[PDB]
């Protein structure tokens, strides 16, 4: 399904981990700091409609 | 330079100082401000960083 992706690529030009940004709310909070890691606390990652 | 004035009475006051801190958390979304759920402007819109 055509959905967003947080991709990393590694030196090769690899793809070595990805995000669905539309799986999880801590996923959408991955896809939206660009990191794969995030910090201890909360974030606004998108307003829903 | 031979006079000098020496308080006889004073008055313990006190004054209010009016200060602010903080204001109201507002957020508005660029993108529903814009183009709302129309296609080809949230698209177009990306073309502008």
């Amino acid at each position: 399904q055509p959905r967003t992706f947080l991709l990393k690529y590694n030196e090769n030009g690899t793809i070595t981990d990805a995000v669905d940004c539309a799986l999880d709310p801590l996923s959408e909070t991955k896809c939206t700091l660009k990191s794969f890691t995030v910090e201890k606390g909360i974030y606004q990652t998108s307003n829903f409609r | 330079n031979n006079s000098i004035a020496i308080p006889t009475n004073f008055t313990i006051s006190v004054t209010t100082e009016i200060l602010p801190v903080s204001m109201t958390k507002t957020s508005v979304d660029c993108t529903m401000y814009i183009c709302g759920d129309s296609t080809e402007c949230s698209n177009l819109l990306l073309q502008y960083g």
